[PDB]
């Protein structure tokens, strides 16, 4: 009794006598997968777990600037040089200063000037992709019971490998899952933290940038853009570098999915195909017989998101354990159950049915005899 | 030419059931395999059911399996579409499509109906009210007109001025509530210069209840 | 296992007599046996090409159709004021059902040009009745990415709203939108303040249309 | 000798025989100001101040959410409210949670539901204008002279209201300047720096703001942009506060020009109109005898940037102080001196001349006899 | 104390057909003796009013002149493809000099184009003579607004470049950029890599055109 | 109609001189007041000198005062601008500028000459070198064609193909280099398809200089 009255509720009924059933657990919702004589059961993906990530591209956020040197030459000859000018992590600029005799030189005009500094990044992100081959899912699979509470699940695992699990329903049988392990999207990952963004988005951040390779002294591309050159009066020439571009990075990702991550291990909600073959599953309380006595509603019957009706009812009889009459009307018609098989444990504890009821006006009698329990019901459909 | 016409739409209530027919000309229908194409309100085209020239095998996809079956009478040069148990999701226009076929169902040039719609909902016929966009103060341009909220079903039909205005109006796409009723509104945007001159009047006219309302319009 | 179709990008928006390339991509190798359909709205669908590179009898030489992989693009030469509609591809692979795609919009280009906003208070009459509509208009911009935020005194007003959309003007190549916002008029009552507020790309910043209620 | 060999750099000339000339100071470069029969004097306006600036409008940057309430009510009776609502500087959104008999309701369905926060604002950043009521600039003139460097200077105050000054000029007089104190920009103020910035890119800055009030509980317009509600599976609604904007703005004024503030003082380089009387500006030395000996020059002449010639010369006589006879030629022609009335003041120091050659070829001699000092000259002139 | 006449926006970018206002700002009130005057180049310039409101005889009634204390604005009611060129105010308030403003450019507003960009390295003639141009050129952009940067190998290129634009093309409204960078030969051949990268409107993010030396 | 032609214009050298004539029609001459107007390249419009219907009194902007002077003989219908020592920042276009004037200057409505071209330079009459716009690799569209440098005076023409070439041409505006000596670009974009099957020649043409070239460009 785990998905009434979620919006988020997704119904896949087994066709043609199946003993198997399609579903595609899209986090968030679950999925109410019923066949005949097989009991209905609810299933939905837990979780969608990463690890061992392969990183794409590195981009700073925090840089560094050192090493720093000038070289200027005079306005008959020509342009400066710095053999740092084609060592690599050097960012330079050329300008042009006002050159006399006050600074040291023969003549007076504009000589060349360029200055270079060596830069280093202090921190960086990482855009990580995610791989199909290490995703890890858990389906949680509760059987659509009526047992008690106003409204434990067993679950089972799934690897892109080991793409096929067993889960033990006690007292239904082995259910078999075998669900296939099926995004241009990139995991940004920064400082303990992690967002799931478009990739092209990723790759036109302005931000200097090398590659996933471990090498701990890596070139980067664009370093130009954490480091302003400012040559104002044409009197000297500064090079500074940004500061951590965090914040900007943080305001540029409050629209992006937040992703948790805890040691290497990232979770997702992920969309899974499978499908499940209730072979070995095979409904409880078969043995048992018809309900004699009268049956009366512990509350008002109420209609669910998805048309269906929920119905608790209290049973003040003594045959023990026994099976719930139940039909509709028009006018006899047998009702769709979807809480398969409803059968009294105890005359105390009330139990719950999930019905489907045809549309228009229908009449469910619970019970059998003729002061047995009748629910006038109209089921109305006004929107898909 | 080669062409075939549908007939058979309209509205049901939920469960109820509804038969589409699309009558054929201009080919020898016995060797066209026949299929059925839906499209429901802002959404793309469905491929639902397939019937070979023999009418001898149906495919239904498991959108509609069980609840509509797909047929053909050869003789009478027409495709059938029986539709059951109708659920508020089968609101749809329909396209029939046929198509020369030496296999089963499979095919290369097509021709199309011309698409017929059926409307499936628990909600009974019902005129609309309609309301004043009144304008205020901006005195250049200012918009102003009509509300036209709570029918069913569709369509309205909605004029400016009986039709002297039909400039910078914009009549908008009826939005369904979740009362299964519909509601749409049309604007005009007219200059402040002559709020107080030119009385404005809009024509609503929902011909399924037979109700047409004229609702003038003023600060 | 369906094969699915997906159609790339959602919208495409050129000026007329650009090349217009349109991809769709198959779930797993279709070889060949996939068809382009023009869909103008009131008309059914228009085979255009099939067999990933056939055009069917009677259709321009602009339409053109390449296949490399699972990926299809149906290619327009020159667009034409009449190519400017929805297009779906079909997969024809093996056996029904000949699933389509989601279709990809090809719109006419244009200036970015702001929305006139408007706000509309509940009539008097509809008061009457019971229930209270406000109504936010965006009249005549481009592009139609636009989102229209309804505030009511201190709050984000959510799930309580429905828009609509016109087709882009046969004149001006721009959109329109309205969203109304109903409520009881017990709730409608208990507050002040009714505004929504419009970000668009011609908006250098958004713009808030309000009333205060009763005046 | 404080403005040859700069770029930025002016000529103004007293037309018609005028005493008094007038100069546009534009912070950076300097003007060379020439009358007849006057010294030539370098003028330049060192620094523009301003203090007391009202500020226009507060933006938030960082803020905080306190005293946090929810109200839901469920799917039969409508929408759900909190005073706080119109209670100020609180923000909030609606949204519906699914709501059943788990959580507490009658029947089922989506309920309303309203989480409302206190907004309140931990650091915040200023819009200030500027008054021209409050600027003070401070101009320095410097005696366009000959004295030697290889190539002090008093200064003189200008407020809004105190529109004039005197400097004392020692040796030359005292020169007048009457200067006229003459922007859609505003200085944007954040933590202990500033900039200055368009004013409608500052109005349209994404942030919570109030207006320049001294009231410690302000209330914050659009508070809502540093605010995020997240309902992700209608179970619940989270909202959570942005974090300082402070890195996303630093981003953002990388290419502003940055400002000097140290206590309420804020420097800035302003543009400055003018103008000088020279009434009592007399020059040195028009006492001295013409000078009879040899000049030979210490450096080769040197073309400055402005197309005048920069010449030191060594004067190796005995008349101790005496006038430097100058001219040139096609031809005899009375030469243009930029330093007016070259005079030598000992044998030792060597003096420096700027002359302003024609166009073509030219020559000019310095000294008296036919021995005397001839340097051939050639002034280009390709480009304005 | 000249008089000096402020006019904006410095480019005015519309459509066809739109209405525009260019403003005329004047540094003391000149009371209405102010003029419009309209330059397309190779023309001299024609006056369209005067006395800040009367317009000259045989001018469209389109140019509309108006003022507000100091503030004059020129109108054109619907713009026509003349009626793109440069706009120039002039005082004629007391005596001469009867001062103009700097002129607006009212341009024909387009969709973003990205432009394409080439490089190009110095020939080997050139090169045999002395001196070494790089070219990196720009093709059919819209907006005009453009940044070009030069990258020798690890050095950002300053004060050695010069632009050139063309005007606005006759048929898809669109501009195109050279900027050539010329060194000495002896300077040219200690560096490796020539790059220019460029910004624009049309594109994501820069892109760079470079090449090695000698390849 | 009223109407004024210009002639005079040309090169100067720094320090030299020139006049400017500016002839009138279609007005009584004496009554009205005359002013010239400069642009310099890539600059707006000056107003710099003005003269009354009777000549008896001129004025004059501080940039040009004491070099140059207006004047005006009324019996020849002329007007007269004798520029002396010219420096290179006056190169510009002159227009003179006519209006009937009642008061000394002032002037309504008003009539403007073609305008004459001055050109103050050291510069000495150069033909150009004309280089290559080599093309390379994209295999769609490259780019290729001719560069002219090191030119001067103004202008070149630059054709393409003898003009078999116009589409998808730029020839760009010239740059005035630090050397005196103008440079520019002439540009064509043209399929890779063609690299090899089409010959691209450009024809430079200083006439200034007589000097004309063909450069023929390939990869
Ligand atoms: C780039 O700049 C660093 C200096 O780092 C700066 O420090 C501050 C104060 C600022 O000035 C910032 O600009 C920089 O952050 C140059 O020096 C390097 O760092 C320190 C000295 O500053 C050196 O560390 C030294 O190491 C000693 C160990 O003995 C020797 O061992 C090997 C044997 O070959 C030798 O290679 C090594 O260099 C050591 O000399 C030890 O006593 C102590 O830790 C001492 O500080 C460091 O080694 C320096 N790196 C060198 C010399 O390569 C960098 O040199 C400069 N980069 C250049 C010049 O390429
Ligand atoms: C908004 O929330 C604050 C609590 O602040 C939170 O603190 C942390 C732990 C988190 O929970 C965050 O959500 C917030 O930052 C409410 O309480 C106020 O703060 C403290 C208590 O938390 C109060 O300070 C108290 O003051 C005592 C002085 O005695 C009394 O003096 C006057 C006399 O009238 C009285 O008005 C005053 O309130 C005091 O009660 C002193 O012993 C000690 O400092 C003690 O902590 C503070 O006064 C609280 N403000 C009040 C009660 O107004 C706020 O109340 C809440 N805002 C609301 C409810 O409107």
């Amino acid at each position: 009794m785990r998905c009434v009255g979620v919006g988020n509720r997704d119904f896949v009924e087994g066709l043609s006598g199946a003993t198997w059933v399609d579903v595609v657990l899209e986090h968030g919702g679950c999925v109410t997968t019923m066949a005949k004589n097989k009991p209905t059961l609810d299933i939905e993906l837990q979780k969608t777990e990463a690890t061992q990530l392969a990183t794409l591209r590195k981009l700073c956020i925090e840089g560094k600037i050192t090493n720093i040197t000038t070289d200027s030459r005079c306005p008959t000859q020509g342009e400066a040089i710095l053999p740092e000018e084609q060592d690599q992590n050097y960012v330079c600029k050329h300008t042009y200063v006002d050159r006399g005799w006050g600074n040291g030189c023969g003549c007076f005009g504009k000589g060349s000037l360029v200055t270079c500094a060596k830069f280093q990044c202090l921190e960086s992100i990482e855009g990580k992709v995610v791989q199909h081959e290490n995703l890890k899912y858990t389906v949680i699979i509760t059987v659509h019971t009526g047992d008690q509470h106003q409204v434990q699940g067993v679950t089972a695992e799934i690897t892109s490998q080991a793409s096929t699990a067993e889960a033990i329903l006690p007292g239904y049988g082995t259910l078999g899952l075998e669900c296939s392990p099926r995004n241009e999207m990139i995991l940004l990952t920064m400082k303990n933290k992690a967002w799931m963004v478009h990739r092209q988005w990723f790759f036109d951040l302005p931000l200097p940038w090398t590659s996933g390779a471990t090498t701990e002294t890596p070139t980067w591309n664009r370093r130009e853009l954490l480091v302003t050159f400012k040559n104002a009066h044409a009197k000297k020439q500064e090079v500074v570098v940004l500061g951590s571009q965090e914040g900007a990075m943080h305001t540029a990702l409050t629209g992006a999915t937040e992703i948790q991550t805890s040691g290497g291990t990232s979770i997702f909600a992920g969309h899974l195909k499978c499908r499940l073959k209730m072979d070995k599953l095979e409904l409880k309380g078969m043995s048992y017989a018809m309900c004699l006595n009268t049956f009366v509603l512990k509350k008002e019957v109420c209609e669910t998101q998805h048309g269906t009706i929920l119905i608790k009812v209290e049973y003040k009889g003594e045959d023990a354990p026994c099976k719930i009459p139940f039909s509709t009307e028009d006018k006899a018609h047998n009702g769709r159950l979807i809480t398969a098989n409803p059968v009294v444990t105890k005359k105390e504890e009330p139990v719950n049915i999930e019905a489907e009821p045809p549309f228009g006006e229908s009449n469910i009698v619970i019970g059998i005899g003729d002061k047995a329990l009748k629910i006038n019901w109209y089921r109305k459909g006004l929107v898909p | 030419e080669v062409q075939l016409v549908e007939s058979g739409g309209g509205l049901v209530q939920p469960g109820g059931s509804l038969r589409l027919s699309c009558s054929a000309s201009g080919f020898t229908f016995s060797t066209y395999s026949m299929h059925w194409v839906r499209q429901a309100p802002g959404k793309g085209l469905e491929y639902v059911s397939a019937i070979t020239g023999e009418g001898d095998s149906a495919f239904y996809a498991d959108s509609v399996k069980g609840r509509f079956t797909i047929s053909r009478d050869n003789s009478k040069n027409t495709l059938y579409f029986e539709m059951n148990s109708l659920r508020p999701e089968d609101t749809a226009v329909y396209y029939c499509v046929g198509g020369y076929s030496n296999f089963y169902y499979y095919y290369t040039m097509d021709v199309w109906g011309q698409g017929t719609t059926v409307t499936v909902s628990s909600a009974s016929t019902k005129g609309p009210s309609v309301f004043p966009l009144a304008p205020s103060s901006k005195s250049g341009t200012a918009a102003l007109g009509c509300l036209v909220k709570d029918y069913f079903p569709e369509p309205v039909t909605v004029s400016w001025n009986s039709g002297a205005l039909t400039s910078g109006v914009h009549t908008f796409p009826a939005v369904l509530q979740s009362s299964g009723l519909y509601s749409l509104s049309s604007v005009v945007t007219v200059p402040s210069s002559s709020l107080g001159t030119q009385t404005y009047i809009c024509n609503v006219n929902h011909k399924p209840s037979n109700t047409k309302v004229d609702k003038r319009v003023e600060p | 296992s369906e094969i699915v179709l997906t159609q790339s990008p959602a919208t495409l928006s050129l000026s007329p007599g650009e090349r217009a390339t349109l991809s769709c991509r198959a779930s797993q190798s279709i070889s060949t046996f996939l068809a382009w359909y023009q869909h103008k709205p009131g008309q059914a669908p228009r085979l255009l090409i099939y067999d990933a590179s056939t055009r069917a009898t009677g259709v321009p030489a602009r339409f053109s159709g390449s296949r490399s992989g699972t990926d299809f693009t149906l290619t327009i030469s020159t667009l034409e004021p009449e190519d400017f509609a929805v297009y779906y591809c079909q997969q024809r692979y093996n056996w029904p059902p000949y699933t389509f795609g989601q279709g990809t919009k090809v719109e006419i280009k244009r200036t970015v040009a702001a929305p006139s906003v408007f706000i509309f208070p509940p009539s008097d009459e509809q008061l009457k009745s019971g229930t209270a509509s406000v109504v936010c208009l965006l009249n005549n911009f481009y592009p139609r990415e636009a989102k229209v935020q309804w505030k009511v005194d201190n709050a984000l007003q959510s799930g309580n709203s429905q828009e609509s959309v016109t087709e882009q003007d046969s004149k001006d190549s721009t959109y329109s939108l309205s969203s109304t916002l109903t409520l009881s008029k017990a709730d409608y009552e208990k507050h002040k303040v009714y505004a929504c507020e419009v970000t668009h790309q011609g908006l250098s910043s958004p713009v808030t249309k309000s009333f205060n209620r009763g005046e």
